[PDB]
């Protein structure tokens, strides 16, 4: 009985996908808010004030 | 019970996917509307 | 590798000119058989001289008359390069090493921080301007 | 008028096919870029909705198939304001928030 | 070699991280410093010193563009049918910034937009700095002029000026760095300040106008030279 | 004065309506602005309400509004949207004099450019009766048109008659017309005051 | 001393001894 059962691959591979898909997005979205707030503050300053 | 729910949800998405890759009906493709 | 396409792939006119004169500047030496890099470069320039304020002035200078070498030259530094050196540098990790690469587009201006606004906003991956 | 350069920039896309879908209706607060999944096939766009009459923030995921779908896509970008009609997709029963592919759309930038 | 479906995925986020990565690796190759700044018009010598650090350094990081770039983005953005040479409407912005600095050394402040406002500051004589301030709120500037006034009254002139005002306008909005003196550089801090960062060739020619009535020559139809030769 | 102010806001009866007639968007400002957290409908009607309808996108032409406020206004128009009420049917008037009323035979709420926005239409008051049909306080501050001219003075003195058939009005100008129509008795409160009734209304 | 621009802008030049009566008032 324990042999024969075995992971399936076809649902395993939608669901994996489809997560990483949205995790990326995710972590791209705060990639880009991070890098967009750096670029401010890096040129955010009064000269003479 | 014969069909557990996730192979029915599984077996929806491949033929929602099915349906979108070939169409058969022409009334379900997007058309840009004159303006 | 500019004649293999996709099929029903339709590669703009003014998108073939523009490959056809950096192939013959040299801004395609760095190329090792990697399709996503003219991939990009195509998408970008179409996109850039379909939906950019000033890119749709320049293709509608590209379609009537008929411009020099030196203005073309102006044309290629000043937008086209900074837009496709950032667009290149984002996606590729190996243009970072590639010595062709730095060889031909280190002078090239760096435009990072307002592409990143513009990917920021929802904009296309060419817009450098604005949407006219 | 305000509202009068917008009228010039509409763009009204739809299907002559009714099936029944969900109407949002207000202000793209944010939108991301595309992503490509089922081999390289479609076009995945989340999307953040500030409806209208609540003011509420709402999230939502597009899905583009054809050239036509996702030049359509193409045209949402911020501060867009959107009368979309979305199809719920079956694939949401694995992601947090709703797929839906756009049956007609009217956008104004 | 071959992969399975699985492995097609998991390849297809590692691309998605790698250019994560990239997106991050991009800013760090650009070695940049926070722009530095002083709190009040103390000394001529200190604010000169800032003024070209941040000048150099903006120059190094390669994210500036000059009056050329600027000449080149109004000849596409005034293009309806017929070709504008690009040597002219550069000639006739190097002549409008020149009338420009001619007016402000003379302390009469120029308004280009309701944002920017170009003034002169004179510690001594022999000691004078060009700046740029908004509108102030309770004390309005001493014989403030339009760009207008400054303009030749001709159509096509008017018409490259005010062009190349909105273009300068926008390029600081979204956060460029331009250049409007030779060899000195206006930039748009956070909120609506703006800032104008002078070189020392800059500071020297300001000096020697401010001398010894020693102008910058009067600009010439220059032919367009070759960036790839 | 104080009892009824006081029943009408900290004891309200909903649903609830406060019909505020004003011809500045500042002069009910303060007003409507104590009543987009505890009120049920606001009426907007008067000046400020052709304000509001710039604010709309719906060309004014020759009738007044308060344009350094106009974006403040849309910003109302943004933060409640069934709490706001706009009149529909206008009845134009070739200029300030006492001429007889213009009317659209379609599309009435559009005002042709070169005429002013003068009266409330039939449609309009229909519909405020209809609603009001149903509300256990109407409140009033104000007018609700323009009664140095006959021919426009009509709005005010029918709101009037067709809300008389709590009826609670302190309006500086629409106490007075009411009085002079002849059914103060049906009122529940007339205040003897207009401004200092908002005032104290307001907070 | 008071003069107009060619923008119709009026201003008021102020000297130093001026100045240091106007801050003595």
């Amino acid at each position: 009985i324990n042999q024969t059962k075995e992971i399936d691959v076809n649902s395993k591979i939608v669901k994996t996908e489809l997560e990483y898909v949205e995790e990326d997005s995710r972590l791209r979205k705060e990639k880009i808010e991070l890098i967009q707030k750096n670029y401010d503050n890096l040129n955010a300053k009064p000269l003479v004030g | 019970k014969i069909i557990s729910e996730e192979k029915e949800i599984l077996h929806l998405i491949e033929q929602s996917k099915r349906d979108r890759d070939f169409i058969d009906n022409f009334s379900k493709i997007l058309e840009e509307k004159n303006l | 590798s500019l004649i293999d396409q996709a099929e029903y792939e339709v590669i703009d006119y003014e998108t073939s000119a523009i490959l056809f004169l950096l192939l013959k500047k040299g801004f395609l030496n760095f190329y090792t058989e990697k399709t996503e890099a003219l991939k990009v470069i195509i998408g970008v320039i179409k996109v850039f001289l379909a939906k950019d304020v000033l890119g749709r002035k320049m293709r509608a200078i590209l379609v009537e008359h008929g411009i020099d070498s030196i203005v073309w030259n102006l044309y290629l530094n000043h937008m086209i390069l900074p837009l496709l050196k950032y667009h290149l540098l984002s996606e590729l990790q190996y243009l970072a090493t590639n010595r062709e690469f730095i060889k031909k587009f280190k002078d090239i201006r760096n435009d990072g921080r307002i592409l990143l606004a513009y990917e920021r906003k929802g904009y296309e991956r060419g817009i450098a301007y604005d949407y006219k | 008028n305000i509202f009068a350069n917008k009228i010039a920039n509409q763009k009204a896309y739809f299907k002559r096919d009714i099936k029944t879908v969900h109407t949002f209706l207000g202000r793209v607060n944010y939108i991301q870029r595309a992503s490509k999944f089922n081999d390289e096939k479609r076009v995945f766009r989340p999307l953040q909705i500030e409806l209208s009459g609540t003011n509420e923030i709402v999230d939502i995921y597009l899905e583009a198939t054809t050239y036509i779908s996702k030049k359509a896509l193409d045209e949402i970008r911020q501060n867009s304001y959107i009368f979309l009609e979305a199809k719920w997709l079956p694939e949401s029963n694995f992601l947090n928030n709703p797929l839906f592919e756009i049956q007609n759309i009217v956008i104004e930038n | 070699i071959v992969k399975t479906e699985l492995e097609y995925v998991e390849e297809d986020s590692r691309l998605r991280k790698e250019k994560i990565e990239l997106i991050q690796k991009n800013y760090d190759n650009l070695n940049a410093k926070p722009l530095v700044g002083v709190d009040l018009y103390e000394s001529y010598s200190l604010v000169l010193n800032k003024s070209a650090w941040n000048y150099n350094e903006i120059i190094q990081r390669d994210t500036q563009l000059t009056i050329l770039d600027m000449a080149l983005q109004v000849h596409l953005f005034l293009y309806e049918g017929k070709i504008i040479d690009i040597a002219h409407i550069q000639k006739i912005i190097k002549t409008f910034v020149l009338n420009v600095f001619a007016k402000i050394i003379k302390g009469v402040p120029i308004v280009l937009n309701p944002i920017i406002i170009f003034d002169s500051v004179r510690f001594d004589k022999s000691k004078i700095l060009p700046v740029a301030v908004a509108n102030p709120k309770l004390m309005p500037p001493l014989g403030v002029q339009d760009w207008d006034t400054i303009v030749d009254e001709d159509e096509e002139i008017k018409k490259i000026v005010s062009t190349f005002i909105k273009l300068l306008e926008n390029a600081l909005t979204v956060g460029h760095e331009v250049e409007f003196f030779q060899d000195t550089l206006l930039v748009r801090n956070v909120d609506g300040i703006t800032s104008l960062y002078v070189s020392e060739k800059a500071a020297q020619v300001f000096n020697n106008s401010v001398i010894d009535q020693i102008m910058p020559e009067k600009p010439k139809y220059e032919a367009l030279e070759d960036p790839f030769s | 004065e104080i009892k009824n102010l006081d029943k009408a806001l900290s004891r309200p009866e909903r649903p609830i309506v406060a019909i505020l007639g004003g011809a500045k968007v500042s002069d009910k400002i303060g007003v409507l602005n104590n009543l987009l957290k505890y009120v049920d409908k606001i009426i907007i009607g008067g000046a400020m309400a052709y304000t509001f309808l710039a604010a709309q996108g719906i060309g004014i032409g020759k009738s007044l509004v308060e344009e350094d406020k106009i974006d403040l206004a849309r910003e109302y128009l943004k933060n409640n949207l069934d709490k706001f009420v706009l009149p529909i049917d206008y009845a134009l008037a070739k200029d300030f004099e006492d001429v007889k009323p213009f009317y659209n035979l379609e599309n009435t709420l559009e005002i042709p450019n070169g005429y002013m926005g003068l009266d409330i239409g039939p449609k309009s008051i229909e519909v405020f009766k209809k609603y009001i049909k149903d509300a256990k306080t109407i409140l009033w501050n104000g007018p609700l048109g323009v009664t140095e001219f006959k021919y426009f003075k009509e709005g005010t003195k029918a709101i009037a008659k067709a809300i008389t058939e709590y009826t609670v009005v302190g309006g500086g100008d629409s106490v007075a017309i009411i009085e002079e129509l002849g059914l103060d008795r049906r009122f529940s409160h007339v205040s003897t005051g207009g401004g200092a009734t908002l005032e104290f209304l307001e907070g």
